[PDB]
């Protein structure tokens, strides 16, 4: 049974919200608790340090609580930026006693002022008849749809920032009949 | 100043495996956790000091070894499935951790699955060219196992970041075959300009030196693979 346990397990939030985050936990001895970000693929990246039996931190955008009566904490992110898309993990106590709960993935999705969805088909020059679709330039609410048929595959939104931000995703099958305009079933093929 | 080697390892169930941590830190304390889903990472051996360790929360089918205040091993004897992970070890002065960019193992039943993803770049649409005034080349790295992979894209040479949107994971296509995705999006104008050269590489991490490679096909050892496209007007 695990001594440490995080809400939400998951949340999806639009940029410029602010979320908090919570841990609990039954573990002791509990002298510190940290806030860990794990960006994809990547390590860990300490937030904040808890040390007292009520205690408050503030760095940047992010503030912490602890309350070790209850033994719970929170880690309040605000203004969430689309960078904040990570793990973030909540870690009770030290050293060899150090307690990971699972994580809160957070995905934070921009606001798209202007969509202007359009289905693509492109092509590989290497080789004869190879095609895939492009699905670009959608809102963040929209559903992206998962493959009903064998030899077809679509994969999971990805957010592009050319540093304005595109909403994209990527379709391709092994069959002779279908097209790009049965599989994205938005508009704009 | 923490480093682990390797980064990644396909290992065949009952085969030996070290992961090794070097520190540069002159921390005291060194720790190897793993990392699963559902789990968070879970701590396997640490150590307190040179010349000793300790069993973690799940020791088991583990051993470790610190012969130096720098270096700390994680030993599996008897690899199995069940330690196929992604490994991070860090170092500790003072309570902080300081840690590794991990380690991705794969322990497989035969190695006769393991393949080098096949990778294709697509073009631009000229639809998008024309109504967006941007083009989106999309690069598809298929038919690869395990998913030990990291994609990256060169424009004149150079890596780029700014407009690339990766998959943050691998899409299982069958049960021994992964797919990974990328899109990069530059301006038609840099798209129309024939100086201008695009390269979609997938660094494709498999079989060492040592791994027995009983076939008439090449050895699935570590390996860049890539694709290519010139700008055009
Ligand atoms: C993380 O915290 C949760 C929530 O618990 C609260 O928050 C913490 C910080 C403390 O302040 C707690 O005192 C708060 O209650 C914990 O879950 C709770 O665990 C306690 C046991 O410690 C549960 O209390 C039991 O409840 C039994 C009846 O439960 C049923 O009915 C209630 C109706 O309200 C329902 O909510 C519940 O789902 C059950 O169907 C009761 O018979 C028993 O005697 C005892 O009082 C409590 O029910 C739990 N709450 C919930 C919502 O499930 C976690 O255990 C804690 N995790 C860790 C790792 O510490
Ligand atoms: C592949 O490319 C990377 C980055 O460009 C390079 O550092 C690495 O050595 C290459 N891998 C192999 C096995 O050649």
């Amino acid at each position: 049974k695990t001594q440490v346990e995080q809400s939400p397990q998951s949340l999806v939030v639009r940029q410029g919200e602010n979320c908090v985050l919570q841990c609990n936990y039954s573990v002791t001895p509990d002298n510190h608790l940290r806030w860990y970000k794990q960006d994809t693929g990547k390590g860990l990246v300490l937030l904040t340090v808890l040390v007292d039996q009520k205690d408050k931190t503030s760095n940047g955008r992010y503030s912490a609580t602890l309350d070790k009566d209850a033994k719970h904490s929170t880690l309040h992110i605000t203004a969430t930026l689309l960078d904040d898309t990570a793990t973030y993990f909540c870690v009770v106590g030290d050293r060899g006693s150090a307690l990971f709960g699972s994580g809160t993935q957070l995905i934070v999705i921009p606001y798209i002022q202007n969509p202007e969805p359009a289905v693509y088909q492109l092509k590989d020059p290497r080789s004869q008849d190879s095609t895939l679709c492009l699905f670009t330039d959608f809102d963040s609410q929209i559903n992206v749809p998962k493959t009903m048929e064998s030899g077809t595959f679509i994969t999971d939104k990805c957010v592009l920032d050319m540093k304005s931000k595109s909403n994209g995703a990527i379709a391709w099958s092994n069959q002779t009949s279908f097209t790009c305009q049965d599989i994205f079933k938005e508009t704009n093929a | 100043a923490v480093t682990q080697s390797p980064r990644n390892k396909v290992a065949v169930t009952g085969g030996k495996v070290t992961l090794s941590c070097n520190q540069t830190n002159n921390h005291n304390n060194m720790y190897w956790y793993r990392q699963d889903t559902g789990h968070g990472l879970r701590l396997i051996h640490y150590s307190y000091g040179a010349g000793s360790t300790e069993k973690g929360d799940i020791p088991d089918g583990y051993k470790a070894s610190r012969p130096s205040q720098e270096n700390f091993s994680l030993i599996l004897e008897l690899a199995t499935p069940s330690q196929t992970s992604v490994y991070f070890c860090a170092s500790g002065g003072g309570g902080t951790l300081y840690f590794g960019a991990g380690t991705r193992l794969s322990v497989l039943e035969d190695l006769r699955n393991v393949t080098p993803p096949k990778v294709s770049l697509f073009e631009p649409s000229k639809a998008e060219i024309a109504n967006k005034q941007k083009a989106t080349l999309v690069c598809l790295a298929r038919g690869f196992f395990p998913d030990h992979v990291e994609l990256s894209w060169w424009v004149n040479g150079k890596e780029v970041h700014s407009g690339v949107c990766t998959d943050p994971q691998a899409y299982k296509e069958s049960n021994y075959s992964y797919c990974l995705s990328s899109r990069l999006r530059v301006s038609a104008t840099f798209w129309h300009n024939p100086r201008n050269h695009f390269r979609c590489q997938v660094q494709f991490h498999g079989l060492s030196e040592e791994d027995k490679w009983p076939e008439g096909s090449p050895k699935p050892v570590t390996q860049n693979i890539s694709a290519e496209a010139w700008g055009r007007a």
